[PDB]
Parts: structure tokens; C-alpha cells; sequence
């Protein structure tokens, strides 16, 4: 049981979540049309398994291309909370005007799936910082869903501003916007970057010509992977909680990096062996996270990992040994055995092996410093405000954002640190 | 007249009872389907003739639980022994002895109740709890609360297994065990003590299987288990009394901590082309590589022992042995226990399991100690509670679930206090 | 142009880096077998090892006896 | 730019790791050095004579 | 009660074990199998009640040792007593001593800690090193060191392959024979010298076949060591002590390396025409031809002999041949000793392996003597050393792996105090 309800966001989080339940059904041996040929799925009359999943969003042209391309069946006819002026790339839009009209509509379907089950372990979110509506709308939602469910697990896997370039010219603003109000509300903010998820499809893969549909199977993968420890049997099973504890020593630093294994390429994927020690050393290896921030350039706060199929437990044992052995102070060694392990029973769809690491680290504090400053930069010139200001927001809450980002930071980087 | 109850609490005591229980039924010749083709201690009475376990397999997390329920053992197990929670604790010890232990702990405690009134004669407790995760350590607290409190004269045999000495499959581990070492004190009678380091090296280059799994691991304490209750199953020379296990092993109240080992752990690939004699047992049988704990045999000086030898055992090879690990400098006892020996003789051999790594011998010995060098682990996981409470760490989990933040340091202090008592009962004149 | 000098002065720290990880694992690693090896001499060191026969409570026996004798 | 901290950390953990190097040639020369039951069987010489 | 145990160090003493007892089994009439379908000293109790011999194969090279762990042999020797290098000792006696010796050293001797444990009557040891090699050398000198300063008391014969008079499977050994001499001297109570000229000559124009080859080496030195231990395996008319021979054989513990030699060895073709008397045996016994060692007969004057005599052998004829070969002056013994002769009567005669150029007859003799001709030998080895040393060669290979350079020097004279000894004990008064 220990339900999800998967709430999306933005043309972003739409297009992650439709093909995060596309590699659900195909894992779960679910068709595009429903059938098998609870955690996740609800019963329906006829024999069929609908995912409850809602799918709100300010423009429709996503909801259209969502239920156009294959698995469309899954997600039934209500949960496409339709928007029809779209935010346009202004969190103003996207939080206050068609917020506080949207938020109620929402309410009723989100009381809907929470009353649909049992126990609501968790939420699930999938959104973008940058984007008016994801973000706004988003970040709005985890206000309210907190507001009301104070007992729940947040969860958001955060597309960030990327590093590069920005991808809408107000990505400094909405980001800082977001984040303002993710740290308070939200649990878990898995940080995800279009650009490092390039990077991981690009390098190591063999993949020239790639696709948003590709990227989002690879993180899907990923964040079927983060649970699958949950759904199936194993020896030393975990949850949402187990993790949070074992992730967050304080309630601030709660944002995480995630990455999944295995990935190598195909021409040479029957050359190499396929063992757990290389899992280790496939993402112990810096380049194969999927944020813009090496993390051996920071220090690791604690890390878990959850794996996937049957080998021994001296597997894992003498894994986070050896981890800890040599890479010890590209972790942190003022908490002793920073690194929680867990197994879930079943290996993936078709191979042998899954490995999910998620890392509580300070090292995405210069991701949000990066974010502060392109923003400090548009925001003392001027630049791009009216589109906030004409919309009942003032910049007060612009410099308390920026300052809360740096309070955030501040603390990061002292806890990196802090030794006795 | 003797029955015995086993709680298997949490997720490694549930899975050590699967495997005590999948082991039970082959020795004492019992099927999975709860057909058979004394018992007395473990198997009751139905009216049909057959036999259901007198023990309770309790856990928040349910997944062992249904593997355990649609499993191949479901025939054995009684539908009432068996509940359920739909939440974890986190592996914090305030949500598993605070938050979700009250709703469980009643009717666990009904279950018991009935079952205490099922069978007549009463022995002792058994209770299996990972005190690494939130389960096995509040809910197990918890119940091993309930259980001192209700019964009360009975003795209770813990085999917690603490958090090891520095591999860890959780990093909250240094706070939901000091709390538990509180109640374990006062309930757990004697407590024998259970970490994973060494079963690793035993079960590597003792059997010579390049990797050790849980299952394995279970089993082969289901086999130590097994050498522990083979004196009151079956029918041995000199019988031994597991009340006089108390009042030989516990010189005092406040050093009950004790320890374990087994002989011998054996391929049949050098059973073949091993004598393994009465004498030479007795000799793995302390050998430092051979514990089963994270204890150094030198480090304690050893003030109470049992032996339990099962199988074709005559006494005086065994009164030899005694003879001469006690002349032998290599081991000393403590002053004021002058002979810290007693042995338990027992006429059934090791039963065995089809498809284990085991091998079948003609003796075995089962050592289980009353000493000075658990300390050390009790200062080890001081190490790291001390480490993390130092730095606020996962406060806000505890805290936030009904529990206070001293309760954090009068558990520090308390497994101090028996750091303290461990040293100063273990000294000259 | 400051720009990539930073870079290869960080791509010297991080070489510097890595390097004292190894170092420092290795004094880790030497400390642990040199500790085990010193624990060893302190206890194979008898403390009637200067004595290595001397057992003086039978010495005693011994000329009593022979006395006695 | 912040390089010598950790360059002086290299220094430290090296002099101390040699300085290990020569504890446990210490230690070996002792343990070479220390390379370099009667008393029942003398009972038994007693008990003949008495 | 009595028991012997076999170190086989190298890669010649492994091979030379190999054989020993490969022919022991067939003797004793233990199969490959280690079933047999007395040999107190060589064979074991494993409860099952079959053998497992007291020997260990060591050796850094891993290749004759997984020769022999998959070969047809494998069922007789114990898991425990082979273990394997994963490098060698180049040859030099530096690298096996000093680098490569130490992590091996302990874990024999843990092994044969365990084995003296499980035999009861210890009598003396056996090593079989072929001084040539790095292991042979250095890793036998170490061994050697520790039994002497653990056992100490116990009885060493060993049968060292020295370097050869000027043939060589290796040019740098000179070095680390010299060296491995000076353990030789105190830890080698008795040492039975060998090297490969004479056995080669014996081979070839004895057993008339014309290639002779290692393999038959190895089990030809089996049959001198069978008719060696013969007396101690079954029973005989007038039974030797092995520690007789050491209060016979060693005038002064400074003069106890010594020669051996075997009658008869012969074809089944001559051995068909041949009359092969008790008197005629004893002649070809000290003939010079028959020689097993590069000595000289004449070269030394006979300061002690034993001659062991198995089959059928009545005593008069032995104590006949003995006047006949005192009284001929091409023998000679020295004037200290005037009596420098003792025999060993044995009814049992020599075994036979199937697929051996030897022949089964009714008497056999084995000759060993000491002497004083090994000087020569030593004076042979310090040419080669001397002719290195002179000139720098190899010694960075020894210097490089924590070894200083006056051990050469050291051990050069060491072996030239035996040179010296060796004449002035065998003078007039
Ligand atoms: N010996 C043994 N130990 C086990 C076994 N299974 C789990 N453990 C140990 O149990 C520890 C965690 O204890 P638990 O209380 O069972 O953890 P949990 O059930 O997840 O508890 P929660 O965190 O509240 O959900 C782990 O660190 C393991 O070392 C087992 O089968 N055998
Ligand atoms: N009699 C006899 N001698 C042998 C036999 N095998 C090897 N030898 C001798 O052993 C000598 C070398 O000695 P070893 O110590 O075994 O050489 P090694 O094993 O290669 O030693 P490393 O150089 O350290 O690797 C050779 O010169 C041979 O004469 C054998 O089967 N019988
Ligand atoms: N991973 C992923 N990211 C996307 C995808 N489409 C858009 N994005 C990112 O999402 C951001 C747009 O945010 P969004 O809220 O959807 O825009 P809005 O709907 O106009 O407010 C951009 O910065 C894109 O980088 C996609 O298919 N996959
Ligand atoms: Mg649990
Ligand atoms: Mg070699």
C-alpha cells in the first residue's frame, strides 16, 4: 500500500510524468490500454488499473500532447486540470491571479485521490523553477497540500535554472520565487538540470541524437528506481521515512541529488562485466549525477543507497566500507556511518542489476548561489519586473526570496564544515 | 512442562524466526505443511493432532510479513500471530516506542496474554529485535517493557542485534540504540548480544562461501538456537536447567550481557579430512577467531561460561578440556569466581537442513559467556551517539514524535553506567 | 582569460586533493597494523617472561622438601 | 590561490607517516629481540622418596 | 608413537615430496584415493578411518602446487597444508628470506603448530629444499630458523639440492646457497647433502635408460627414503633408533653433514643374470661409481656409517662384509673412530611402483656416512660465490629487497669454517 499521488506541473513536469507512468506500466506489466498482461494504481470496474495521476497546468497544448503520444489511456479523464491562458513565463501568473482560482479545483481532485486511499505515505510532484505556471502553480500546491496534510512526506523532482544559459529570460526570478517558497513546505527536492541530464545521455551512452522523450525515460528510470525498494520484497526494505531520517539531520538541508545505475554503452555493453563493484564505481564516479554540481567539489552531509535485485548483504557491506575508506573526506566525518544502505529484491525490466544513490550533501549551495546571483543581477538593474509587479507582487518578497536562498546557503556551506 | 516464547520484532528478528522456526520443523521432524509424518517445548496441540508454533513474528513494516504469509511456510504459523502495521518508524526510536507502538503493543500484548494461557508451563522469553531499526528498537523497548511488567518473574534471553561496529545499513542507528539499551537493562534479564562483523568472517572463511547472505546468516543462528534448546527438546546425560543458566551466569544483576560461540562451523569438504575430536573442539571452542561477537576473549576475563555439548559426547573428554583451557595462560577467569565453568552433556546431535552449508558432525559445543569485554561495544556505540548528539543531528525526528531531548543522554549515561559496572566488577582484591 | 587559469589552478587542486586523500588513507591504514602489531608485542611480552621458569612458590617446595628429605 | 592549507596537510600526514614508519621499525627490533612444566614432575621426584 | 613430518619447500623438495609419497601410498598400500583397500609414522586418523599424510608442499611459484591440487594425487594431502605464493624470490636468497618469507612464515607455522599438535609422538623433521632457488633458499632458511627456535629439541635431517659442481638450471646461485648455508649449519641438526651429477650418472649407466628425467629423480629418491624409514614403518630383526643415528653419526655437532648411497640399482634385465649376494651388495655399497653425492670416498676418511640393510639379510653375512670391507685398504677410517660402523637389520623388503625402471631383489642396503669429503663440495660452492662477489654481479637483486651486503662475505666464511672443521678433525694425533 503506502499510496504515491503523482501531481505534475509545467510542460516539464507533464512530459517527465507521463513517461515516468509509461516505464511503471512496463514495469508493472501494464499495457498502454490498463490492464495486466495498488501502490501505484487504483481498481476500476472492468478490469482496469488507472493511475492516479493529475496532471494540472496552465496551457492545454501540453495536456493534448500528453494524452496524444502513447500510454494516454492510464491517466483518466478528471485529473487534467485544464488552464487556458497559461502563465507565460511570469511567476506572478502562475501564483497569484490564476493561482488563487486554480487552487480549488485542484483541492477537490487532490481530496478525491487522498480520500481514494488508505494511507497517503507520500506526495508526488514533478515541476520546473523557471517556467511561470510550473513554478508558481507548483510551489502554490505544495503550500496548500502542506497546509492542510501537515503529516505527509513532500516530495519534488526540481528542474533548476540551468547553468549555461537560462531557458526563460526570467529563470533567475522565478527560480528564487520557487525555492522561497520550497524550503519551508517541501521535504524532499530532488535536484534535477537539463543540461546535466544531457551531459549523463550524452557522455557515456553513445546517444547523438537524443530527445525530451530520452530524457525523460532516463530520469523516469531514476524515479521508479528511487522507490522500487518500496512495491516489491527484499531483505532490508526502507521507505519514504526511513530515508528522510536517514537523509536530513536537520530540516533545512533536505534537498538531495539523486542518480541510477547501470548506464554504458551498447556496442561496448558485451566487453565489460557486469558486477556490483562496478555499480560503485559507476556512480561513486563524479560525472554520472544528474545536477550540474560535482559533489567532490562539496562534502557529502550523508548519503543512501537502495539496490535492485538478488546478491549477498557483504555486497553492500563492504561497499559503503570501501566508500568510506578512501573517499572519507569527500563525505562529511563529524556523523559516524553517513551512509545508509538498503535492497530491494528484483532486478529491472530485461538486466541484472539496479543501483539508486541519493545524496544529502552541500554542494548544491553554489546551484542556489548561482541562481541568487543571475538573480541579484536582473533584480538591482530592473531588469524583467514589471511583468511581478504589474500582477500584485511587490519586490519585498523578491529580496526576502534572494535572502532566504543566501540564509539556506549560509547554512549549507557552515554545516559543510562544522567539525568537533 | 517447559515452553518457551519467541518474539521475532522487527525485520532482522522476524527474518532470524523465519529461519529458527523453517529450522525447528526439519529437526524435530515436522513438514512446512504442519504435518508430521520431544517437541513438547516448541508445538502445541491443535485437536487435529498437529502442531502450531508458540511465537509471534511482529513488525511496521509488513513486506517480510507477506513474504512470510504467501510464502512456503504459511501451513505452520497461526493467522493470530501474525499483525501488521502500514507505516515504519523511520528508524528513530520515538516513532516506534512513542507514536505507532501504542495501537500494537496491545494487541501483541492480547495475543501473548492467550498464549501464555495456551500453554501451561511457561519458561522464558525470547526476544528478537534489530534494535538498529525504529521497530526493533522502540516497539521492541516497548514490549519488552509490557512484558516486565506483566509477567515479570519469568527470565528473558534478548538476542538484540545492536548497530555494528562501523558498517551501518542506517546512520541514525547511535540514537534508537542507546535508548533501547535503556529498557534492556531492567527487562531483558540476560541479554545475549549479536553484532554482524564476525558471523561475516565465520561465515566467509569458516564455510568457505565467498558471499554471506542474510538467509544464510539466519539459519546459522537458527542452528546456534537449536544447539541452546536441544538439552530441553530431547533427552540428554546430564541435563542442564535454563534457570540455572541465571543463577550461574548472572554473579550479579548488573553484568547479564553475554555472549556466544559454536563449534564446529565446518565445509563437509575438510569434515571429511578433519578428526575433529572432543579435545579439539574444546580448542575453536574459544579460539578468538572463532566469536561470534565483537569480543575480544582477552579483553574480558571471563566470569561465568556455559557449555552445551550435543551429540556423542562422553564427560571426561570434556572435564580434560576444562582442565586444560584452564591451565593454559592464554585464558584467565575472574578472581572471585574461582570455577566459572559449568557444562550441559546432551545425547541428540546436530539435526541437519537439506540445501545448507552445514556440516553434520558427531559433537558439538555451543559457548555462551558472562564477561567484561562487551564493554568495548557498549563504549563503540558511545562512540557514534556521542558523535552525532554532539551536532544536532536527527533531533528534529526524535523530537518531533512525542519524545524529549535528555532522554538522548540519560540513555548515554545509563549504557555508561554499565561500562562502569563491567570494569569494576571485573577487578583483583 | 582569468577564467581557464582558475581552471587549471583547480584542476591542480583537485589533483592535490585526491593525492592527500591517498596519503592520508595510507597513514590511516599503517597507524591500524602498527597499533595491532604493538597491542601484539605488549601481550606476548609475559609479564614472568624474565623468570622464563621460575614458578619461586615450588622453588620454595622444592628446598623445603629437599631438606625435609 | 588556497592551496598551501592542504599543501601543509601533504607535509604533516607525510612526517607522520614516516614517523609511524619508524615506530614500527621500533616495534620489529623488539619483537626480534624478545625471540632470543617442571615443577609436576618434581612432585613426582618427591613422592619416591617419601 | 614415533612420527615424522615432511617440510617439501620449493620447487624441488615439492616435487621430491610429490614422489615420496606418491611411492609411500603404494607401499604402505594406501591408493591415490586415500582409502587403503605399519604406517603409524606417515598416516593419520581423519574419524573416517583413512589417511592424510603429515607434510606440507610449500613453495612461491603456484605451478607444481595446482599440479599436484588437480592432478591424481589429490586425495591424499589436506587442503590445510597447501598454501601458495602468487609471486617467487627471483632466485635470490634475499627475496625469499626477507621480503616474500615473512607473511608465509607464520601461516606455516600455524600449520605445523596444528599438525605437532595432532600427532603425538614427534620424532624428527624432514626438510627438502632446493637450496638453488629464491624459495629453496631463503623461504627454507626462515623455515628452518623458526622450528629450531620454536621445537628446538627435535632431531632436522635435511636434504638440501645444493647448486651443482658446475651445471646450473640458474646463474646467480651461488649467492643465496652460501647464505642459506649459515641457517643451515645450527637449524639442520644432521644434513644428508644432494646434488644432481651423481644421480644423473647413476640413471643413465645404471638403470641403462638413456634420458634420465626429473620424475624419476624424484621417485628414486623416494626408494633411498622408503629404505631409509623402513625401520621405523615394519618391523625388523635388530631395529635402528634415528636418534642412534645422531649420537653415531655426529662425533661433534660441528661434523654432521653427511652422504648417502643405495644398493642395488639395477635393471630387471641384469637383474635376471645377476646373483646379487649379501657379500657382493656391500661391495658395490661404498663403490665410488655408486656414489649418490659428489664426495670423493677416498677423499674423506669414514668418521662414522650406517648401513641399513632390508629384506631378506641374515647378520652374519653383514657382520662378514663389514671385516672384508676393514680389512681391504682401498677403505679407510678415521684413527679417532676406530670403530665407526653401525647396521640396522630390517625383514621387510623394498615395495615395488608399477612403472619404474627399478627392480624388486631380495636384499637392499642404504649407505649413510659422515665424512669428510663435503668439504669439497663447500670449497666448489665458495668458487662460483667467490668468482660472483669478486665482481659486483646480482648484488643489487639482493641488496634491493632489505638485504645488507657482508652477509655474502659472512656466509662465505661461515661455510669456510666448515672447510676448516672439516679437515682438522679428520687429522693423525
Ligand atoms: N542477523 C540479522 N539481522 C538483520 C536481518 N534483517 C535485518 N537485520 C538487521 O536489522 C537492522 C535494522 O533493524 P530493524 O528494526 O529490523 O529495521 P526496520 O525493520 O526497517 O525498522 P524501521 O526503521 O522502524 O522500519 C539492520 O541494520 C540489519 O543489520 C536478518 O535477517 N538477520
Ligand atoms: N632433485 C630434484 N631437484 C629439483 C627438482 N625440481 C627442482 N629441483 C632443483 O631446484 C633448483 C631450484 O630450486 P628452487 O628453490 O625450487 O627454485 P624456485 O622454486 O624457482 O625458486 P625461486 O627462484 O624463488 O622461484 C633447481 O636448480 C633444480 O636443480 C626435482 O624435482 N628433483
Ligand atoms: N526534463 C524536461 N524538462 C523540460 C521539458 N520541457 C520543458 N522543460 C523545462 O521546463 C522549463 C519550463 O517550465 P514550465 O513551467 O513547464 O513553463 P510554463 O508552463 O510556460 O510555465 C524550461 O526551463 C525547460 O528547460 C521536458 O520535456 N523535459
Ligand atoms: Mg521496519
Ligand atoms: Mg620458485
Amino acid at each position: 500500500m503506502r499510496e504515491i499521488v503523482h501531481i505534475q506541473g509545467g510542460q516539464c513536469g507533464n512530459q517527465i510524468g507521463a513517461k515516468f507512468w509509461e516505464v511503471i506500466s512496463d514495469e508493472h506489466g501494464i499495457d498502454p490500454t490498463g490492464t495486466y498482461h495498488n501502490v501505484y494504481y487504483n481498481e476500476a470496474t472492468g478490469g482496469r488499473y488507472v493511475p492516479r495521476a493529475i496532471l494540472m497546468d496552465l496551457e492545454p497544448g501540453t495536456m493534448d500532447s500528453v494524452r496524444a503520444g502513447p500510454f494516454g489511456q492510464l491517466f483518466r479523464p478528471d485529473n487534467f486540470v485544464f488552464g487556458q491562458t497559461g502563465a507565460g513565463n511570469n511567476w506572478a501568473k502562475g501564483h497569484y491571479t490564476e493561482g488563487a482560482e486554480l487552487i480549488d479545483s485542484v483541492l477537490d481532485v487532490v481530496r478525491k485521490e487522498a480520500e481514494g486511499c488508505d494511507c497517503l505515505q507520500g506526495f508526488q510532484i514533478t515541476h520546473s523553477l523557471g517556467g511561470g505556471t510550473g513554478s508558481g502553480m507548483g510551489t502554490l500546491l505544495i503550500s496548500k497540500v502542506r497546509e492542510e496534510y501537515p503529516d505527509r512526506i513532500m516530495e519534488t523532482f526540481s528542474v533548476v535554472p540551468s547553468p549555461k544559459v537560462s531557458d526563460t529570460v526570467v529563470e533567475p526570478y522565478n527560480a528564487t520565487l520557487s525555492v522561497h517558497q520550497l524550503v519551508e513546505n517541501a521535504d524532499e527536492c530532488m535536484v534535477i538540470d537539463n543540461e546535466a541530464l544531457y551531459d549523463i545521455c550524452f557522455r557515456t551512452l553513445k546517444l547523438t541524437t537524443p530527445t525530451y522523450g530520452d530524457l525523460n525515460h532516463l530520469v523516469s528510470a531514476a524515479m521508479s528506481g528511487v522507490t522500487c525498494c518500496l512495491r516489491f520484497p527484499g531483505q532490508l526494505n526502507s521507505d519514504l521515512r526511513k530515508l528522510a531520517v536517514n537523509l536530513i539531520p536537520f530540516p533545512r538541508l533536505h534537498f538531495f541529488m539523486i542518480g541510477f545505475a547501470p548506464l554504458t554503452s551498447r556496442g561496448s555493453q558485451q566487453y565489460r562485466a557486469l558486477t556490483v563493484p562496478e555499480l560503485t564505481q559507476q556512480m561513486f564516479d563524479a560525472k554520472n549525477m544528474m545536477c550540474a554540481a560535482d559533489p567532490r567539489h562539496g562534502r557529502y552531509l550523508t548519503a543512501s543507497a537502495l539496490f535492485r535485485g538478488r546478491m549477498s548483504t557483504k555486497e553492500v557491506d563492504e561497499q559503503m566500507l570501501n566508500v568510506q575508506n578512501k573517499n572519507s573526506s569527500y563525505f562529511v566525518e563529524w556523523i559516524p556511518n553517513n551512509i545508509k544502505s538498503s535492497i530491494c529484491d528484483i532486478p529491472p525490466k530485461g538486466l541484472k542489476m539496479a543501483v539508486t544513490f541519493v545524496g544529502n550533501s552541500t554542494a548544491i549551495q553554489e546551484m542556489f548561489k548561482r541562481v541568487a546571483e543571475q538573480f541579484t543581477a536582473m533584480f538591482r538593474r530592473k531588469a524583467f519586473l514589471h511583468w511581478y509587479t504589474g500582477e500584485g507582487m511587490d519586490e519585498m518578497e523578491f529580496t526576502e526570496a534572494e535572502s532566504n536562498m543566501n540564509d539556506l546557503v549560509s547554512e549549507y556551506q557552515q554545516y559543510q564544515d562544522a567539525t568537533a | 512442562m517447559r515452553e518457551v516464547i519467541s518474539i521475532h520484532v522487527g525485520q532482522g528478528g522476524i527474518q532470524v524466526g523465519n529461519a529458527c522456526w523453517e529450522l525447528f520443523c526439519l529437526e524435530h521432524g515436522i513438514q512446512p505443511d504442519g504435518q508430521m509424518p520431544a517437541f513438547n517445548t516448541f508445538f502445541s496441540e491443535t485437536g487435529a493432532g498437529k502442531h502450531v508454533p508458540r511465537a509471534v513474528f511482529l513488525d511496521l513494516e509488513p513486506t517480510v510479513i507477506d513474504e512470510v504469509r504467501t510464502g512456503t511456510y504459511r501451513q505452520l504459523f497461526h493467522p493470530e500471530q501474525l499483525i501488521s502495521g502500514k507505516e515504519d518508524a523511520a528508524n528513530n526510536f520515538a516513532r516506534g516506542h512513542y507514536t505507532i507502538g501504542k495501537e500494537i503493543v496491545d494487541l501483541c500484548l492480547d495475543r501473548i496474554r492467550k498464549l501464555a494461557d495456551n500453554c501451561t508451563g511457561l519458561q522464558g522469553f525470547l526476544v528478537f529485535n534489530s534494535v538498529g531499526g525504529g521497530t526493533g528498537s522502540g516497539l521492541g523497548s516497548l514490549l519488552l517493557e509490557r512484558l516486565s511488567v506483566d509477567y515479570g518473574k519469568k527470565s528473558k534471553l534478548g538476542f538484540t542485534i545492536y548497530p555494528s561496529p562501523q558498517v551501518s545499513t542506517a546512520v541514525v542507528e547511535p540514537y534508537n540504540s542507546i535508548l533501547s539499551t535503556h529498557s534492556l537493562l531492567e527487562h531483558t534479564d540476560v541479554a545475549v548480544m549479536l553484532d554482524n562483523e564476525a558471523i561475516y568472517d565465520i561465515c566467509r572463511r569458516n564455510l568457505d562461501i565467498e558471499r554471506p547472505t542474510y538467509t544464510n546468516l539466519n539459519r546459522l543462528i537458527a542452528q546456534v538456537i537449536s544447539s541452546l534448546t536441544a538439552s530441553l527438546r530431547f533427552d540428554g546425560a546430564l541435563n542442564v536447567d535454563i534457570t540455572e543458566f541465571q543463577t550461574n551466569l548472572v554473579p550479579y544483576p548488573r553484568i547479564h550481557f553475554m555472549l556466544s560461540s559454536y563449534a564446529p562451523i565446518i565445509s563437509a569438504e575438510k569434515a571429511y579430512h578433519e578428526q575433529l575430536s572432543v579435545a579439539e573442539i574444546t580448542n575453536s571452542a574459544f579460539e578468538p577467531a572463532n566469536m561470534m561477537a565483537k569480543c575480544d576473549p582477552r579483553h574480558g576475563k571471563y566470569m561465568a561460561c556455559s557449555m552445551m555439548y550435543r551429540g556423542d559426547v562422553v564427560p571426561k573428554d570434556v572435564n580434560a578440556s576444562i582442565a586444560t583451557i584452564k591451565t593454559k595462560r592464554t585464558i584467565q577467569f575472574v578472581d572471585w569466581c574461582p570455577t566459572g565453568f559449568k557444562v550441559g552433556i546432551n545425547y541428540q546431535p546436530p539435526t541437519v537442513v537439506p540445501g545448507g552449508d552445514l556440516a553434520k558432525v558427531m559433537r558439538a559445543v555451543c559457548m555462551i559467556s558472562n564477561s567484561t569485554a562487551i564493554a568495548e561495544v557498549f563504549s563503540r556505540l558511545d562512540h557514534k551517539f556521542d558523535l552525532m548528539y554532539a551536532k544536532r543531528a536527527f533531533v528534529h525526528w526524535y523530537v518531533g514524535e512525542g519524545m524529549e531531548e535528555g532522554e538522548f543522554s540519560e540513555a548515554r549515561e545509563d549504557l555508561a553506567a554499565l561500562e562502569k559496572d563491567y570494569e569494576e566488577v571485573g577487578i583483583e582484591t | 582569460q582569468g577564467s581557464l587559469v582558475s581552471w587549471s589552478g583547480d584542476i591542480k587542486d583537485e589533483n592535490y586533493w585526491r593525492r592527500k586523500f591517498d596519503e592520508a588513507r595510507h597513514a590511516t591504514k599503517n597507524k591500524k597494523s602498527q597499533l595491532l602489531q604493538l597491542q601484539d608485542k605488549l601481550n606476548e611480552v609475559s609479564d614472568a617472561k624474565f623468570g622464563a621458569v621460575e614458578e619461586s612458590p615450588l622453588m620454595r617446595q622444592i628446598r623445603i622438601l629437599e631438606n625435609r628429605l | 590561490e588556497l592551496k598551501q592549507k592542504i599543501e601543509v596537510e601533504r607535509r604533516q600526514q607525510m612526517e607522520i607517516e614516516k614517523h609511524v614508519v619508524d615506530f614500527q621499525k621500533k616495534i620489529i627490533e623488539k619483537r626480534s629481540n624478545i625471540g632470543g612444566k617442571q615443577i609436576k614432575i618434581l612432585e613426582n621426584r618427591l613422592d619416591k622418596a617419601n
